[PDB]
């Protein structure tokens, strides 16, 4: 979900 | 919608040219992560353009960006330079190449990957972010273990  | 992201991005050199390093920090939610690298020799400029281009690249998906620099250099390129050259074919008026354009070029790229929205921000004080990426790019300036390879020597 963290996009990095 | 599209996830919002923070991104803070700093460079230093120790000359120019000289050994030099970029910091960027990413941040989704309260959530962060760091980027830093060092170059034997490089200049100040390149590695503001460095910053942008890492931490912009490091994205998986297409995101809102807010990003935060204190570079004039990046500032300037961004919205004064940028334009034309796209309409020229990234030469100078008097046709040659564009200084550092390798990186623009790049840097070009990875910001039609998202929606930037840039905050020009004029110091490091009252902005830790910004301040740990210089702190970031100090500390990765004073342990270069890279070349900057795309860098014309100048002098």
């Amino acid at each position: 979900d963290i996009p990095f | 919608m599209l996830k919002q992201v923070e991104i803070f991005t700093d460079g230093s050199c120790l000359g120019n040219p000289g050994p030099g390093g970029y910091g960027a920090i990413l941040r989704y939610r309260g959530r962060e992560k760091t980027f830093s690298a060092g170059y034997t020799r490089t200049t100040n400029n390149r590695m503001e353009l460095m910053a942008a281009i890492v931490a912009l690249e490091a994205l998986k998906e297409h995101c809102e960006v807010i990003l935060s620099t204190d570079s004039q250099y990046v500032r300037q390129g961004i919205t004064q330079w940028i334009h034309n050259w796209k309409k020229r074919g990234w030469k100078t008026a008097d046709k040659k190449p564009v200084k550092n354009v390798d990186l623009w070029q790049r840097l070009d790229a990875a910001l039609g990957q998202h929606q930037i929205k840039w905050e020009w921000v004029k110091g490091h004080a009252g902005h830790p972010e910004n301040e740990r990426c210089d702190e970031l790019a100090r500390a990765a300036a004073m342990n270069p273990t890279l070349e900057d390879t795309g860098y014309q020597v100048e002098v």
